[PDB]
């Protein structure tokens, strides 16, 4: 099978630089074209360059003239994308994905590159607690806040992954601080409210953080 | 470089129906050197169609492209819940390859009210000196809902902020979570906390509320 596998996410201040890259594997790397696209947060893709390793030919979008550089080593078959300076603007989703005669027809997973003057720090994990003012006759909604973290991403699982139905964990958002805050909440019968205890599993792999926090009723 | 127009922007139909997406170039292409791709929310973009009436290995017969020149036209028959996704239209002619916007397809359904929660500051937040309550609105359709924040019946400007999840893949319904940031100063100076909702399936505004200490 062709495979696509990119270098793991990174997280940068403005002015830096930075190398990622992408691995082809189970087809003739020389014989393709390589493409960079980027994808910024909840916008399009855009086409950044292609490169053929084979004779590294390199065509750039006239936009991304000069502000990065797409390079091959094909001899371990991985591509390249550089950037001298970083800035915030940066911060996206890159995919490197294979591109011939039928398009781009082979993806990578892509790398995110999250470009901030914030500094890494990982989330305070509050309660989200339960009370007559989260229950809808019968059903009851708790949760937890993850505040107050960089970059992203977080996971949150419930129970050890034990429960899973009806939980939300929603979009982080963007605080005018430059941190994230992210919540995640599960409905759940108010009559297990009393015989259960709920802990909302919290990591932060980029901080190395992890919190398990029990959400109980007050 | 060449610029594609993918229209509509959002389309929302029901499983069964056919969707058509259609894409404009600011210059002929060749129709060799034009394709469409799928993506989904959190997962890397899938090849669809190449050379605009190409199908991808594996990519179903409802699935159908064609045009030339300027004009471009993506069609699925008969819908599947899979196929409700994002749709952006590509062109390798030049040298300079492009996208279109992009074409975001949700799924229509019943209307339905959000369940509405209100949840105050937690002991552990306070003693911080910050103060955040937070507001679920959970499984509405369809997505566009309204929340304000009320503190002693203030309207709050430019000290919350929402999100909305995905469209759920087994009730096809959308949930939003807000979050009212204070210092803990103004926390506890003032009591009443209200989250008011309005919404298609509302007959009028919903206030979940809760007041500091009881
Ligand atoms: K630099």
């Amino acid at each position: 099978e062709v495979q696509l596998v990119q270098s793991g996410a990174e997280v940068k201040k403005p002015g830096e630089s930075l190398k990622i890259s992408c691995k082809g594997s189970g087809y003739i790397f020389t014989n393709y074209w390589i493409a960079w696209v980027r994808q910024m947060p909840g916008k399009g893709l855009e086409s950044m360059g292609i490169i053929y390793p084979g004779d590294s030919d390199i065509r750039y979008s006239p936009s991304f003239q000069g502000q990065v550089t797409i390079s091959a080593d094909k001899s371990i078959t991985t591509a390249y994308l550089q950037w001298s300076s970083l800035k915030a603007s940066d911060t996206a989703m890159y995919y490197c994905a294979r591109h011939d005669i039928e398009g781009f027809d082979y993806w990578g997973r892509g790398t995110l590159v999250t470009v901030s003057s914030a500094s890494t720090k990982g989330p305070s994990v509050f309660p989200l607690a339960p009370s007559s003012k989260s229950t809808s006759g019968g059903t009851a909604a708790l949760g937890c806040l993850v505040k107050d973290y960089f970059p992203e991403p977080v996971t949150v699982s419930w129970n050890s992954g034990a429960l899973t139905s009806g939980v939300h964990t929603f979009p982080a958002v963007l605080q005018s601080s430059g941190l994230y805050s992210l919540s995640s909440v599960v409905t759940v019968p108010s009559s297990s409210l009393g015989t259960q205890t709920y802990i909302c599993n919290v990591n932060h792999k980029p901080s190395n953080t992890k919190v398990d926090k029990r959400v109980e009723p007050k | 470089e060449i610029v594609l127009t993918q229209s509509p922007g959002t389309l929302s139909l029901s499983p069964g129906e056919r969707a058509t997406l259609s894409c404009r170039a600011s210059q002929s292409v060749s129709s060799s050197f034009f394709a469409w791709y799928q993506q989904k929310p959190g997962q890397a973009p899938r090849l669809l169609i190449y050379g605009a009436s190409s199908r991808a290995t594996g990519i179903p017969d409802r699935l159908s492209g064609s045009g030339s020149g300027t004009d471009f036209t993506l069609t699925i028959t008969r819908l599947e819940p899979e196929d409700f996704a994002v749709y952006y239209c590509q062109q390798y002619d030049s040298s300079a390859i492009t996208f279109g916007q992009g074409t975001r397809l949700e799924i229509k359904r019943t209307v339905a009210a959000p369940s509405v929660f209100i949840f105050p500051p937690s002991d552990e937040q306070l003693k911080s000196g910050t103060a955040s309550v937070v507001c679920l609105l959970n499984n509405f359709y369809p997505r566009e809902a309204k929340v304000q924040w009320k503190v002693d019946n203030a309207l709050q400007s430019g000290n919350s902020q929402e999100s909305v999840t995905e469209q759920d893949s087994k009730d096809s319904t959308y949930s939003l979570s807000s979050t009212l940031t204070l210092s803990k100063a103004d926390y506890e100076k003032h009591k009443v906390y209200a989250c008011e909702v309005t919404h298609q399936g509302l007959s009028s505004p919903v206030t979940k509320s809760f007041n500091r200490g009881e």
